[PDB]
């Protein structure tokens, strides 16, 4: 089958800027490339067909060009909601093939997270379980590090850190950090603290609580 | 109008078979081939094969020879993707497509030996020993369920607008996901806030009120 | 046309006949004649068939110069103004039936042209400017394609709805076809691809092949539909005999 090598495989651009993705086929495809926008949980949306025709229902900020084996697709005046994975598709042949895709992310100003800690709920303790949670909200960039300390000691296993997708409005990220353990283990200690290290600061934001209080 | 709607999320055990359906409506089923595309996490979009809707002849892509089958029921304008002897490499999302402008919504297939389990829902509140500013962040830990997909909805006074849904992680056994919401202090606890969690494969649906402490 | 016994009459490719010479002439090389358009004009050549020119005068104060080719199969029937530099006609016929008649302006600059192919098909340009541009049309058996001309190439256009077909012929005889549709919906927009090798244009709509338009060597056009899914040609190619059949393939 015809190979489509699409690039880059990932982009990080600022709002209002222009982005260009290219696609190179292993042979002439006579202008039969289409580009799709794939947002999570939805189906691929046709944006450009026949290398440069804008499918009705889409803003003209999307465009494409090229011929032979070499094509490109662009998104100008990049909007906050354009984040998605973009794909080229050749259909010169019955064996249509897809490019590897391009992840488009927003590059915006740094932001410090808002951190909140939470002790285990009454109901969970009742069940014999104990989870301590930290929410680090609306920050940027995505890179962030959380460190849990039980009575001053770092606990590195059994931690569940989950990051949200980039917000489509403010372009930030949020992450949830859950320290899970046995009610017995939780009772054996008193100090629970989560340390969030982020580019926006050299001193980590620290949230804690004692089982005392 | 034109639309390809597919069957729902499937959860199968290794070695079993799954049959995905794609119903076409709004155009003459027989005038377009009908393609199937695999969407695996980490991979982009890959063509599995396509079927001649006039004759039923299926033609597969090299990586999909053997365990895969494409069939159709012309009388119902429906195509089918058969996958036998399911392996974990098969858990992914599958799409059907026609022409350049139609894609089904896709259907998620999970290959696991784990069993359907409702989730336990634990409220997450500030905890005595915390400081109260204009806004206040609350959450809900949705622990120990399977298979994927639970929905968390919040309800309170004023505009929460600040809600974060954290993707689930596989915690030794089952899935654990988390959710948070931020509201002004005037509306909570002086007013009730609850998270409603729905887990379809379980038909179960719990609600928890965030109790101050 | 000098004598029955002497001055042999040879058949000239161009619907004309030049009568050579028997033994020879008085001072030099062979001689010959031929009556052209009710006003025979004589001239003297070198060989013994018709390999020479025939000078002359007009019935209305002009000139005529039948420059017969050296191989006996390319009458270059010229017709200068009256001095012998400015032209007013230049119909160059040929053996195989080829023929390119021209008409000039008030200064020897070509104004019109009409190329007739061996098979009868014609290509007529009118209103030829100095740059080389001008109105153009092609006469095929059954219909007529209209378009334009440039020193670069000729372009015949056929319009049907939002679609517009273009047949280009390089000023070198090379044929190539293009197709454009202003429609932007993938569901209905028609697009095509030209294959210079097979000389055919394949129309595609919403990724599916619909028909092959072949531009033959015999200056004809054929259409063949694909199967419902566009996986293979089906039926038999059919010869287009009317302008409308073409506008039909473009719907």
């Amino acid at each position: 089958d015809i190979q489509m090598t699409q690039s880059p495989s990932s982009l990080s651009a600022t709002l209002g800027g222009k982005v260009t993705i290219t696609c190179k086929a292993s042979q002439d495809i006579n202008k039969y490339i289409a580009w799709y926008q794939h947002k999570p949980g939805k189906g691929p949306r046709l944006l450009i067909h026949y290398t440069s025709t804008l499918q009705p229902g889409n803003p003209s900020r999307f465009s494409g060009s090229g011929s032979g084996r070499d094509y490109s697709f662009s998104i100008s005046n990049l909007e906050a909601e354009d984040i998605a994975i973009y794909y080229c598709l050749q259909y010169d042949n019955l064996q249509r093939t897809f490019g590897g895709g391009t992840k488009v992310e927003i590059k915006r100003a740094d932001a410090a997270p808002t951190v909140s800690i939470f002790p285990p709920s009454s109901e969970q303790l009742t069940s014999g379980g104990a989870s301590v949670v930290c929410f680090l909200n609306n920050f940027y960039p995505k890179d962030i590090n959380v460190k849990w300390k039980i009575d001053g000691s770092e606990r590195q296993n059994g931690v569940l850190n989950s990051w949200t997708d980039q917000d489509s409005k403010d372009s930030t990220y949020s992450m949830s950090s859950t320290l899970t353990l046995t009610k017995d283990e939780y009772e054996r200690h008193n100090s629970y603290t989560c340390e969030a290290t982020h580019k926006t600061s050299t001193s980590p934001i620290v949230k804690s609580f004692n089982r005392n209080e | 109008q034109i639309q390809l709607v597919q069957s729902g999320p499937e959860l199968k055990k290794p070695g079993e078979t799954v049959k995905i359906s794609c119903k076409a409506s709004g155009y003459t089923f027989t005038d377009y081939s009908m393609y199937w595309v695999k969407q695996a996490p980490g991979k982009g979009l890959k063509r599995m094969g396509w079927i001649n809707t006039e004759t039923g002849e299926p033609t597969y892509a090299d990586d999909f020879k053997g365990r895969f089958a494409l069939s159709l029921d012309t009388s119902a304008s429906t195509a089918y993707l058969h996958i036998s002897n399911l392996k974990n490499e098969d858990t992914a999302t599958y799409f059907c497509a026609r022409g350049l402008d139609s894609w089904g919504q896709g259907t998620s297939v999970t290959v696991s030996s784990a069993k359907t389990t409702p989730p336990s829902v634990y409220p997450l509140a500030p905890g005595c020993g915390d400081t109260t500013g204009s806004s206040v962040t609350l959450g809900c830990l949705v622990k120990g369920y399977f298979p994927e997909s639970v929905t968390v909805t919040w309800n309170s006074g004023s505009l929460s607008s600040s809600v974060h849904t954290f993707p689930a992680l596989l915690q030794s056994g089952l899935y654990t996901m988390s959710s948070s919401v931020t509201v002004p202090s005037s509306t909570w606890p002086s007013q009730t806030v609850t998270c409603s969690v729905a887990h379809p494969a379980s038909s179960t649906t719990v609600d928890k009120k965030l109790e101050p402490s | 046309s000098l004598d029955e016994k002497n001055s042999v009459s040879v058949d000239l490719p161009g619907e004309m006949k030049v009568l050579v010479s028997k033994e020879k002439n008085k001072d030099g090389k062979y001689d010959l004649i031929a009556t052209v358009d009710k006003l025979e004009l004589k001239g003297t050549s070198d060989k013994n068939n018709g390999s020479g020119v025939l000078e002359g005068v007009k019935a209305d104060k002009c000139k005529v110069k039948l420059t017969i080719s050296d191989d006996l199969g390319q009458t270059t029937l010229e017709v200068f103004k009256e001095d012998g530099k400015t032209l007013v006609s230049k119909k160059v016929t040929s053996k195989d039936k080829s023929s390119t008649e021209e008409k000039f302006n008030e200064k020897g600059e070509v104004s019109e042209k009409i190329i007739t192919r061996a098979d009868g098909t014609r290509l007529e340009y009118t209103g030829i400017k100095s740059d080389g541009s001008g109105k153009a049309k092609e006469v095929l058996k059954g219909y007529v394609l209209e378009g334009t001309l440039t020193a670069e190439k000729t372009t015949l256009v056929v319009k049907e709805g939002t679609v517009t077909l273009s047949k280009n012929i390089s000023k070198s005889g090379e044929v190539s076809v293009e197709l454009n549709d202003t429609d932007s919906s993938a569901a209905t927009k028609k697009t095509a691809a030209w294959n210079s090798g097979t000389s055919t244009l394949t129309i595609t709509v919403n990724s599916k092949k619909t028909k092959d338009l072949v531009f033959t060597k015999e200056n004809t056009i054929t259409v063949q539909q694909y199967d419902s899914n566009g996986t293979k040609l089906e039926g038999s190619a059919v010869e287009i005999t009317k302008l409308d059949e073409i506008k039909n393939a473009l719907k």
